[PDB]
């Protein structure tokens, strides 16, 4: 069921892939930006910035060095500033990019190499591991998750009583269907029965709130009389 | 912090306000308008992106029963006070209140009432549910419970919890009072957010003071100039006005990218912490405070987040 | 009064609206100031009455639409302005002209601002409404009850970066 489960949520991405590029914005989105930063640019050379030509040869071929040297001063102005705004939003940019670099990092070392019990950090669900795949300028990570679905409910208690003794349970929680007290661990519904080995002891029963009342088996007592 | 002020500007109208032969000047500088305006396009998006990415981390609004029979926790400091007009809680309201020419401002995509919404469904569904809500349907359970849960993944046995219950809620109340009483008294708790305020403020005034000044010119006023020279003087004094004011808005562009970029790194750092922290129990030290993590509550704030981050 | 006028006092000109105002100027006080030195307030030189100074309304003008590959049908918003000073519908972003205002909430796909989204929807027209955070739920708390997972599934995830 588990291996049928993960291979048709590798198909679904097949399709899903295949069938919308939105998904891809994060990336698409960093390549618009580089462009219009590039684009605008060199649409800054056609400008003029107060001189009488945003071209360098026709002021050569017009005037004499004393004055296109004021003209060329004018358009050297201009495409310097449009330089350096390019060099800082470049820088900011990149800042940027680099967080999420080291983001990458970071998920490609805690999730992938490994099992991350962080939250969130390796998709929606409990991590169960996660694989990588190229893509142009970035990277996309596959996380397999376990999420539970089929859920129901049942009474509750934190602990019981036995012979004025308090168990609670080593690894789970008690539950109750109605007539029966079983233990069972959290994720998943696994019913067993309530034992000394499925159980520790701590005080008694005028302390605990919530507290309920069952016999708890003792494997051993059969064996002897046995 | 996790968001900023929307601000937009027209380029145009701050330079060259109501005159035509500035304008026509401008056009001279070509695309210098419109990528500042695009820059702080970017920006208010990323603000909108940032308070998306913190908040709106649950697939459901859940919504606590009227019933509080936490096993003694009491959180009424800190569920939503349904009189109160806005849908916020007592320590919501002391935090807000704890917190003061071409120029606009945008509001943002989410309301008060919104994130006080969605910080109320956090908060039950951690309530209620514990951290089964964050990785997908949210599965009830008794709070003393959820509390041994919380206790058995630091180290410490359950029995423990069930035993000390009632000092542990009571401890739990004490230090939400001591919250009340310190939010209540010193304002300066909320710096971090009270200083990005002013920052914009500042960066704002500024611009605009930078309006009066000459930069070299004649005079400040456009229309002195017009009127008192001809053209051929008055454009070179308009060109010195322009290149002021131009530069002012590049500087004023580029000092609130810098100031972005810094808010988004406190935004991203905010989801994480209400992804591991509220929507699960991190064992990652003094992530979720000084001590043992047990749990993390959130409080909505003018543009910010507030952990209560409850420890052992 | 009360309309957007190119003023000419004393010594200053610019352009705004002037309207009776509530302020105290000194007897030899002419023209107010802001806190960023900016000309809030005049005295009218022949009638001693203070008038304030309201620029001129004012905004940006965007479109709302969908793809063009879908319609040539789209929405416009005049922000920060009233629908005066221009199937309408006022909100704290502005006027919104050509899109309808609808009671019913849904997620959001075209942002506009203070809750207030739109989209392109059945015949078809785009409207605008209130945004849902989500679908609203209860969950079942008792101090004696707990839901556990019966089964489970595999969920498989792409995170880009
Ligand atoms: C547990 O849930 C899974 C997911 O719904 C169930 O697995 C599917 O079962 C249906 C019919 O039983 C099949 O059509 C699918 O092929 C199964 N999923 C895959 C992709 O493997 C499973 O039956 C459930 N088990 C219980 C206890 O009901
Ligand atoms: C609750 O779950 C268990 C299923 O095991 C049921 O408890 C059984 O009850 C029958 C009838 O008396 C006994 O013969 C079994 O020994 C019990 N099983 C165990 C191991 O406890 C019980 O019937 C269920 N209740 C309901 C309402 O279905
Ligand atoms: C478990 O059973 C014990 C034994 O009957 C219960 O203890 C009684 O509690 C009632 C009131 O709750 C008292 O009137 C009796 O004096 C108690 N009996 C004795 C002899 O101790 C206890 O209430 C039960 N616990 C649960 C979880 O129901
Ligand atoms: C928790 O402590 C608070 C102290 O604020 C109390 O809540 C008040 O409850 C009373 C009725 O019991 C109401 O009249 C007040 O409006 C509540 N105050 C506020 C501001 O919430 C109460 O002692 C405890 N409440 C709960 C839910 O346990
Ligand atoms: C553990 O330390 C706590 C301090 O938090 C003690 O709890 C206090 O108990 C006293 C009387 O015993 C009460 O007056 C206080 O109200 C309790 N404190 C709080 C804040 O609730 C407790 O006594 C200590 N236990 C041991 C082992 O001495
Ligand atoms: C100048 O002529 C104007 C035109 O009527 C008059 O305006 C008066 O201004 C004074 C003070 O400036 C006010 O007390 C009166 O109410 C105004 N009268 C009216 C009817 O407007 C006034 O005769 C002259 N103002 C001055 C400066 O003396
Ligand atoms: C448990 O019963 C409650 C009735 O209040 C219902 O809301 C809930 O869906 C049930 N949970 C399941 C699926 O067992
Ligand atoms: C559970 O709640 C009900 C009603 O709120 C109450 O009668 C009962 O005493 C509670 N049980 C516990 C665990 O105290
Ligand atoms: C227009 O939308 C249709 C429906 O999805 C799609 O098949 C087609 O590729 C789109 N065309 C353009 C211009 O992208
Ligand atoms: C918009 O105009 C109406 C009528 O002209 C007026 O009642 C209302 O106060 C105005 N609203 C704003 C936002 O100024
Ligand atoms: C929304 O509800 C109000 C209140 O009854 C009503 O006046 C109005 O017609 C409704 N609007 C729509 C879009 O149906």
């Amino acid at each position: 069921l588990i291996a049928n489960q993960f291979n048709s949520a590798i198909g679904k991405i097949q399709d899903s892939l295949s069938s919308t590029a939105s998904a891809l914005g994060k990336l698409q989105d960093v390549v618009n930006q580089n462009a219009q930063a590039l684009n605008t640019l060199v649409k800054q050379l056609s400008s003029n910035f107060g001189a009488i030509s945003s071209v360098l040869n026709d002021i050569l071929s017009r005037l004499d060095p004393p004055e296109a040297e004021v003209q060329i001063d004018r358009l050297i102005t201009g495409r310097l500033q449009s330089l350096q705004t390019y060099v800082t939003q470049q820088l900011i940019r990149a800042a940027e990019i680099r967080a999420s670099a080291n983001l990458a990092a970071t998920k490609m070392s805690e999730c992938v190499l490994g099992q991350s019990k962080r939250v969130d950090f390796c998709g929606k669900g409990y991590h169960l591991m996660s694989f990588p795949q190229s893509a142009p300028h970035g990277v996309v990570f596959l996380h397999v998750t376990y999420v539970p679905a089929q859920e129901k409910n049942f009474t509750t208690a934190p602990a019981i009583c036995h012979d004025g003794k308090a168990h609670f349970p080593r690894e789970g929680v008690f539950v109750s269907n109605g007539t029966h007290w079983f233990v069972t661990q959290r994720n998943f519904y696994e019913p067993q029965i309530i034992t000394t080995d499925n159980t520790f002891v701590s005080g008694n029963c005028d302390v605990v709130i919530g507290i309920v009342n069952n016999t708890v088996y003792d494997p051993l007592q059969p064996e002897l009389d046995s | 912090p996790v968001s900023m002020t929307k601000t937009s500007v027209d380029c145009t109208m701050y330079i060259c306000g109501d005159s035509t032969e500035c304008s026509n000047l401008l056009l001279q500088y070509g695309s210098f308008c419109t990528q500042l305006n695009r820059a702080l396009t970017g920006i208010a998006v990323e603000q909108d992106k940032n308070t998306q990415e913190v908040f709106a981390q649950v697939k459901q609004i859940y919504k606590t029963p009227p019933i509080k029979d936490f096993g003694g926790f009491n959180f009424s400091q800190i569920l939503p006070d349904p009189s109160k007009p806005s849908k916020r809680s007592f320590i919501e309201d002391l935090l807000f209140n704890k917190v003061t020419n071409g120029l606009t401002v945008l509001p943002p995509l989410l309301t008060d009432e919104m994130i006080a919404q969605y910080t109320s469904a956090l908060l039950a569904g951690t309530i209620t549910s514990g951290w089964t809500f964050g990785a997908g349907a949210a599965l009830q359970i008794p709070f003393a419970m959820q509390m041994a849960y919380r206790f058995n993944g630091i180290g410490v046995t359950q029995n423990v919890l069930y035993e000390n219950q009632k000092l542990i809620a009571n401890q739990f109340n004490s230090a939400i009072g001591k919250i009340q009483d310190s939010l209540s008294s010193t304002a300066s708790a909320l710096g971090k957010l009270q200083d990005v305020v002013n920052q914009n403020a500042q960066a704002l005034n500024t611009l605009v003071k930078q309006l009066s000044s000459n930069f070299g010119a004649i005079s400040s006023v456009l229309n002195d100039i017009l009127s008192r020279l001809d053209p051929p003087e008055a454009e070179v004094q308009i060109d010195r006005l322009i290149t002021g004011r131009l530069q002012s808005l590049q500087t004023y562009v580029t000092q609130q990218l810098i100031r972005a970029a810094e808010i988004r790194a406190s935004a991203n750092l905010a989801a994480t912490k209400m992804s591991e922290c509220v929507l699960g129990q991190s064992k990652r030290v003094d992530f979720c405070g000084k001590g043992y993590h047990l749990m993390s509550f959130p409080q909505s704030a003018p543009h910010g987040v507030v952990f209560l981050h409850v420890t052992y | 009064k009360n309309k957007c006028v190119n003023f000419n006092f004393n010594g200053l000109t610019g352009t705004g609206v002037l309207t009776e105002s509530n302020k105290k100027f000194l007897p030899f006080q002419q023209f107010g100031r802001d806190i960023a030195d900016t000309t809030d307030a005049v005295r009218d030189p022949q009638t001693l009455e203070i008038l304030d100074i309201t620029p001129c309304s004012f905004g940006g003008v965007s479109v709302i639409t969908p793809g063009t590959n879908t319609s040539n049908q789209v929405a416009v918003l005049y922000q920060d302005v009233n629908c005066t000073e221009v199937n309408v519908f006022q909100t704290r972003a502005g006027c919104l002209i050509g899109a309808e205002h609808v009671n019913n909430s849904y997620e959001c796909d075209i942002p506009i601002g203070a809750g207030i989204c739109a989209s392109y929807q059945t015949s078809q027209s785009i409207i605008a409404y209130t945004m849902s955070l989500g679908a609203e739920n209860s969950v079942a708390y008792s101090n004696n009850s707990i839901a556990i997972p019966t089964n489970f599934t595999i969920s498989v995830t792409t995170e880009i970066l």
